[PDB]
């Protein structure tokens, strides 16, 4: 389904887990409102500094904005011929919607 | 066939002297929080100070 | 029944004024929604239960 | 040469600290201005914007 | 002249809420729904677990 949650306030526990389980494992496409975010690009080299949790983006009172940063990559040099392969790699679990 | 929402900007006189500010003061304006006596007190204190 | 002539007493000889004391003037963002719409602007600090 | 990004904003210097301006994020954060007065504040706040 | 009344601040009310709740089922460890709102709500959450 196509969920949209506008009042992230009185969902508690339990159920907060069930929305964002059903999207990994059934593949939901869920959204927030309330949430306030200040974004700032990052370049590829030097990578994350901070990281949040999936957790928490559910209990995130109402009107404190944190910042969320998000990757860019455009310019990065692509591995040599010769090296090991890879196995089953990254999903990424949050999308602005602005831009 | 319903209507919208739009501004006026008091363009409808063509005097000059008054009607000095524009539209967009009154965008920041409908953005805060509605501030009650108070607070208004308190907010005029902190800017002057 | 005694008792119940201390209650009826107790009421009859009760003279208090409520003069406003602490408040609270909550940030319209913060409580939300369901109980945003629903306090006219200040409460005080002792909301009881309801 | 091999620049990634090169963008704008306000400028780090004209508004300053000694005017209460503060902006390390890329948004104007001002301490206080519009508040909760009975309620203690909060540790940030998108009022502070 | 003549002395009369004598004034509170927060009055207390002749009739009141009481509860009993049995264990098996009770869980007195979260006492929590929000922020701005755990203060505004709850007493009236904590008698109603």
């Amino acid at each position: 389904v196509h969920m949209t949650i506008n009042e992230r306030a009185g969902m508690s526990k339990l159920v907060a887990d069930n929305i964002i389980a059903s999207v990994i494992k059934s593949n939901w496409v869920v959204d927030i409102h309330d949430i306030e975010y200040t974004a700032e690009v990052m370049t590829p080299s030097e990578g994350y500094t901070q990281h949040v949790d999936a957790e928490s983006i559910m209990t995130a009172p109402k009107g404190k904005l944190f910042h969320l940063q998000f990757m860019d990559g455009l310019l990065r040099p692509e591995p040599s011929a010769f090296d090991p392969p890879a196995s089953g790699e990254d999903m990424r679990l949050i999308y602005p919607l602005q831009p | 066939r319903y209507h919208e929402s739009v501004l006026e900007i008091a363009d409808i006189f063509d005097q000059a002297d008054f009607i000095q500010t524009s539209d967009a003061v009154r965008q920041l304006r409908a953005l805060m929080p509605t501030l009650s006596t108070s607070q208004i007190r308190h907010a005029i204190e902190r800017i002057a100070q | 029944v005694s008792g119940l002539l201390m209650v009826l007493f107790k009421v009859m000889t009760d003279n208090r004024l409520v003069i406003v004391g602490e408040t609270t003037t909550p940030m319209s963002n913060t409580l939300s929604t369901v109980v945003n719409n629903v306090l006219r602007t200040t409460y005080h600090n002792n909301v009881g239960v309801n | 040469y091999g620049a990634a990004v090169v963008n704008i904003d306000l400028n780090r210097d004209f508004f300053d600290t000694a005017t209460g301006i503060d902006l390390t994020k890329g948004i104007p954060l001002v301490q206080d201005l519009l508040v909760p007065i009975g309620v203690t504040a909060g540790a940030e706040q998108s009022a502070e914007y | 002249l003549s002395d009369d009344f004598k004034q509170i601040s927060d009055p207390k009310g002749y009739l009141t809420y009481s509860v009993k709740y049995e264990d098996q089922f009770t869980k007195k460890d979260k006492l929590r729904a929000s922020e701005a709102d755990d203060r505004i709500v709850g007493p009236t959450v904590n008698l109603f677990k």
